DNA sequence: CAGTCCCTGTTCGGGCGCCG
DNA sequence: AACGGCGCCCGAACAGGGACTG
């Protein structure tokens, strides 16, 4: 006969055709034994745990770990087999709150519900599926087995149920206090208002008593009344916020797992520290698949790590969001496919920073990557503030206009203005729209043998110029690119080029300025040196003009 | 007082599990206000995380409308109940709708909110309202009545809709009325004054039973087609002829009678691209014969009601957009071109969005289906912006392609 | 006409950061 | 040694189209 808590239960079922968990316990240390028998006894008197007998043919192992910055221990149930047989839940946690999206509040209070999962009841018909034994001695007493009447820590349904139960309890209080903001993340509650400090504590106590009606305790050890407040890993001051101090490891020998933790902290640090790079550090995490393998730091990876530590030396901070002012986002090119941005409302008062360094595609240009960075910032800004910022971009209006009007794919950038801060993003070469009068016409072609991987590449021109080059360990696609490279090498500043390669033409028409292919990078260098280039395509094997002639040479 | 028509998913398919995407502030505030009124009216009810299903939701504004309209992306749920709204209680498609001089589209989806939904099926209509900066967890609801945008709603309501439209159809035997999703397509050959008068009579006929005041007008008798046309120059260069042979060789996949023998003979040798080539007698003859074949209709091109419609769109530049609708490759059921739409010369995404809506509307009128689109755009670019410009109560299927224009086939 | 190849793209699961 | 959430950078598995060979 256990009392029923005021919190409405959540009906939890299991996947049909499957039963409950039946897993044997794990032999643990005697230190863990003297830290769980006291928990199952206190939760038994408080009604959070009931004792079962032989009528419960289930079992599940459990372990214990120390709480972060606390003398109290934390108990976790290894429900990995129960989760495989428990129904799926839809997670109501859609993201992580960010301090740059908080608005200025005169009074702020950060609460923390004590015994979060241990205060929300479990479904009645589901408590029988949570069976576990507790041996008082490691090899003497068999130990009486108990069960769970609340949410266990370790079950895949516990977070979703608590987050939904917490919302239902706060809904009447939020309806009675509309001007009070309550950021609700798991058990921690950020409460802010523009009320006076005296009147703010009044509503806080009202909220503490409102939650108490459903058995939710808000102790004083985790009650924060004085700034700075520790919230979501940040330091919340009345007029600014900053990330908690980030410590980078400094080992004399660097392995693989050390770099994975290093790049991770730098990614986390890049939300407020401007100009962080992880290109050369993550470049070391390629190919090698041994987390315990020492990797030497390259000269580029060392200079990158040095410049990041100097950025972390000076203290930085973000500000809060003011809806009465516009959102501004400004991007700079860091080089080598790296971009960094700042989002602010007043000059030099950054809400947050960030970086975009993803290299998508074998061949691309700076304009494509700038467009991708804009799209990333836009989506991030809608999550945090629910609106798109005005952009300040290091690209001329004329440059952007030339790109998007001539590109064959739909592309667009939201309202933006040009900011003249080098290095400016530009198009490094423009293909002509019409054939050039007076320029030599090169008919290029390449062929390769599928078996021997041998091939030829060459050209014929209207003036009688001709070349055929034998190639080893190549492909048809490579020989077609080589043929174009030959025509660019052997021509003047203005040249017309006729190819049948859809593959090659598709790469070059997109005006790439960088490539994972050395051959394409050499083709780009030639295209930049030219004054006029006209690429034309004809179908292969159709007896069309000089294409028929050069086809004979290379095949 | 109405028994719920039982609804079942297709055999071997579970409900939809699609994550909600981030919404702007004005859209979240619109949905919060809308859903609060729907809950007070019992149309939707709050749910918990034990419902593993979810469907994205956002809001739109129709053309020339300042009122927010809740829009659910039931695309996943719709194709998981396909045996219902196509086999059991399907809606016949009138072939005469596309022949009417004027067709008005009426949002009648509000009527679906009066019919209850099958209790065993309500869990599949779950949606989640997000919050700015994740201040609060998602606010989950499920539908208690027939939801707008679900293909099962017009099918279940069809028996009710038939009885409502029965006096009007008897009063006007010439008017063609078609129902697709939340919309009612009313077409007549009456004059513009007579048509809108008859449309208002239909509105009052529905009132005696929040977007019924709107009427988007169409003119399918004025809908044009964009055939493959060949350039006509006074002089021809080597480059002009190379492009022509390239266009004709690709067009041969559609018209098998196209020849390029005489035109290719003009390029014998290794000539400069800008050299003028006079067209021979046989070349003029072959080119003239090719211009006639491109006027003749393609052989064996007809609509198969069992196959899906496919739509390809090409960005031609300067606000020009071409498109083709087909079921089998090179068997195009319709080819067209749009020009000077909203966002022209400034916004590709708005233009592409407008083109998708126009093409879908034409497909609903002509065949009663929406096509699956092949969009010339990056997935991330489209998914960032398309909801900002969407003005329709339905959503078609789409995929993303990248085809460089090796030869300008549909627009010189 | 199929079956490959070459090449480029997306999807996904795990590594790490971080929150509870 | 547990659960859920978001982000990044990584590689393996897979898909899809031009193009060549039987
Ligand atoms: C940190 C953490 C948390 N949780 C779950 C359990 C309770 C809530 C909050 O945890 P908590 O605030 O640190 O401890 P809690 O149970 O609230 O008890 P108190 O220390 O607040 O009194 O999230 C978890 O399952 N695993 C974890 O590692
Ligand atoms: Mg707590
Ligand atoms: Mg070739």
């Amino acid at each position: 006969m256990v009392p029923i808590s005021p919190i409405e239960t959540v009906p939890v079922k299991l996947k049909p055709g499957m039963d409950g968990p039946k897993v044997k316990q794990w032999p643990l240390t005697e230190e863990k034994i003297k830290a769980l028998v006291e928990i199952c006894t206190e939760m038994e008197k408080e009604g959070k745990i009931s004792k079962i007998g032989p009528e419960n043919p289930y079992n599940t192992p459990v372990f214990a770990c120390k709480k972060k910055d606390s003398t109290k221990w934390r108990k976790l149930v290894d429900f990995r087999e129960l989760n495989k047989r428990t129904q799926d839940f839809w997670e109501v946690q859609l993201g992580i709150p960010h301090p740059a999206g908080l608005k200025k509040k005169k009074s702020v209070t950060v609460l923390d519900v004590g015994d979060a999962y241990f205060s929300v009841p479990l479904d009645e018909d589901f408590r029988k599926y949570t069976a576990f034994t507790i041996p008082s001695i490691n090899n003497e007493t068999p130990g009486i087995r108990y069960q769970y009447n609340v949410l266990p820590q370790g079950w895949k349904g516990s977070p979703a149920i608590f987050q939904s139960s917490m919302t239902k309890i706060l809904e009447p209080f939020k309806k009675q206090n509309p001007d009070i903001v309550i950021y609700q993340y798991m058990d921690d509650l950020y409460v802010g208002s523009d009320l006076e400090i005296g009147q703010h504590r009044t509503k806080i106590e009202e909220l503490r008593q409102h939650l108490l009606r459903w058995g939710l305790t808000t102790p004083d050890k985790k009650h924060q009344k004085e700034p700075p407040f520790l919230w979501m890993g940040y330091e919340l001051h009345p007029d600014k916020w900053t990330v908690q101090p980030i410590v980078l490891p400094e080992k004399d020998s660097w392995t693989v797992n050390d770099i994975q933790k290093l790049v991770g902290k730098l990614n986390w640090a890049s939300q407020i520290y401007p100009g962080i790079k992880v290109r050369q550090l993550s470049k070391l995490l390629r190919g090698t698949k041994a987390l315990t393998e020492v990797i030497p730091l390259t000269e580029e990876a060392e200079l990158e790590l040095a410049e990041n530590r100097e950025i972390l030396k000076e203290p930085v901070h973000g500000v809060y969001y003011d809806p009465s002012k516009d959102l501004i986002a400004e991007i700079q090119k860091q080089g080598q496919g790296q971009w960094t941005y700042q989002i602010y409302q007043e000059p030099f008062k950054n809400l947050k920073t960030g970086k975009y360094a993803r290299m998508r595609g074998a061949h691309t240009n700076d304009v494509k990557q700038l467009t991708e960075a804009v799209q990333k910032i836009t989506t991030e800004s809608i999550v945090i503030w629910g609106k798109t910022p005005k952009f300040k971009l290091p690209i001329q209006k004329e440059t952007w206009e030339t790109w998007w009007t001539e590109y064959w794919q739909a592309t667009w950038i939201p309202e933006w203005e040009f900011v003249n801060t080098p290095p400016l993003v530009k198009l490094w070469y423009q293909l002509e729209k019409e054939p050039i009068v007076g320029a030599e016409t090169f008919y290029v072609d390449g062929a390769a043998n599928r078996e021997t991987k041998l091939g030829k590449a060459g050209y014929v021109t209207n003036k009688g110029r001709q070349k055929v080059v034998p190639l080893t360990n190549t492909t048809n696609q490579k020989t077609e690119l080589q043929a174009i490279y030959l025509a660019l090498q052997d021509s003047g500043l203005e040249v017309n080029i006729v190819t049948d390669s859809q593959y090659a033409l598709g790469i070059i028409q997109a005006q790439p300025d960088k490539s994972e292919s050395e051959l394409v990078n050499q083709i780009i260098e030639q295209l930049i040196k030219k004054e006029k280039v006209y690429l034309a395509w004809v179908p292969a094997h159709k007896g069309i003009g000089g294409n028929e002639q050069v086809d004979k040479l290379v095949s | 007082p109405i028994e719920t028509v039982p609804v079942k998913l297709k055999p071997g398919m579970d409900g939809p599990k699609v994550k909600q995407w981030p919404l702007t502030e004005e859209k979240i505030k619109a949905l919060v206000e809308i859903c609060t009124e729907m809950e007070k009216e019992g149309k939707i009810s709050k749910i918990g995380p034990e419902n593993p299903y979810n469907t994205p939701v956002f809001a739109i504004k129709k053309k020339d409308s300042t009122k927010w309209r809740k829009l659910v992306d039931f695309r996943e749920l719709n194709k998981r109940t396909q045996d219902f709204w196509e086999v059991q209680l399907g809606i016949p498609h009138p072939a005469g709708l596309k022949k009417k001089k004027s067709v008005t589209v009426l949002d009648v989806g509000d009527a679906y909110f009066s019919v209850p939904l099958d209790e065993d099926f309500r869990k599949y209509t779950a949606f989640t309202i997000p919050s700015i900066n994740n201040e609060t967890p998602g606010i989950r609801y499920q539908y208690n009545v027939l939801p707008q945008g679900w293909k099962g709603s017009p099918a279940i309501f069809q028996s009710s809709m038939t009885k409502i439209l029965e006096p009007f159809k008897k009063q006007n035997p010439d008017i063609v009325i078609y129902q697709y999703m939340d919309d009612l397509y009313v077409g007549s050959d009456l004059e513009i004054g007579q048509h809108r008068t008859k449309i208002e009579e239909l509105r009052q006929h529905l009132l005696r039973w929040p977007f019924l005041w709107m009427g988007y007008e169409l003119h399918p008798d004025k809908w044009t087609v964009q055939p493959i046309v060949l350039p006509e120059k006074d002089s021809w260069t080597v480059n002009d002829i190379q492009k022509l042979v390239g266009k004709l060789n690709w067009a041969s996949q559609i018209y098998p009678g196209i020849k390029v023998r005489q035109l290719s003979k003009l390029l014998r040798g290794t000539k400069a691209l800008t050299e003028v080539i006079p067209l021979t007698e046989e070349a003029e003859l072959e080119l003239a014969e090719n211009r006639e074949i491109l006027k003749e209709p393609v052989h064996g091109v007809y609509y198969d009601p069992s196959k899906d419609l496919i739509a390809e769109i090409q960005k031609q530049g300067q606000g020009q957009w071409t498109y083709q609708i087909y079921q089998e490759p090179f068997k195009n059921l319709k080819t067209g071109k749009y020009a000077r739409m909203r966002g022209a010369h400034t916004n590709d995404v708005k233009q592409l969005t407008e083109a998708v809506q126009k093409i879908t509307t034409e497909s609903i009128v002509i065949w009663g289906k929406t096509p699956k689109f092949k969009l010339p755009i990056q997935k991330e670019t489209w998914e960032t912006w398309w909801t900002e410009y969407w003005q329709a109560t339905w959503i078609p299927e789409w995929e993303f392609v990248n085809t460089p224009p090796l030869v300008k086939l549909w627009y010189q």
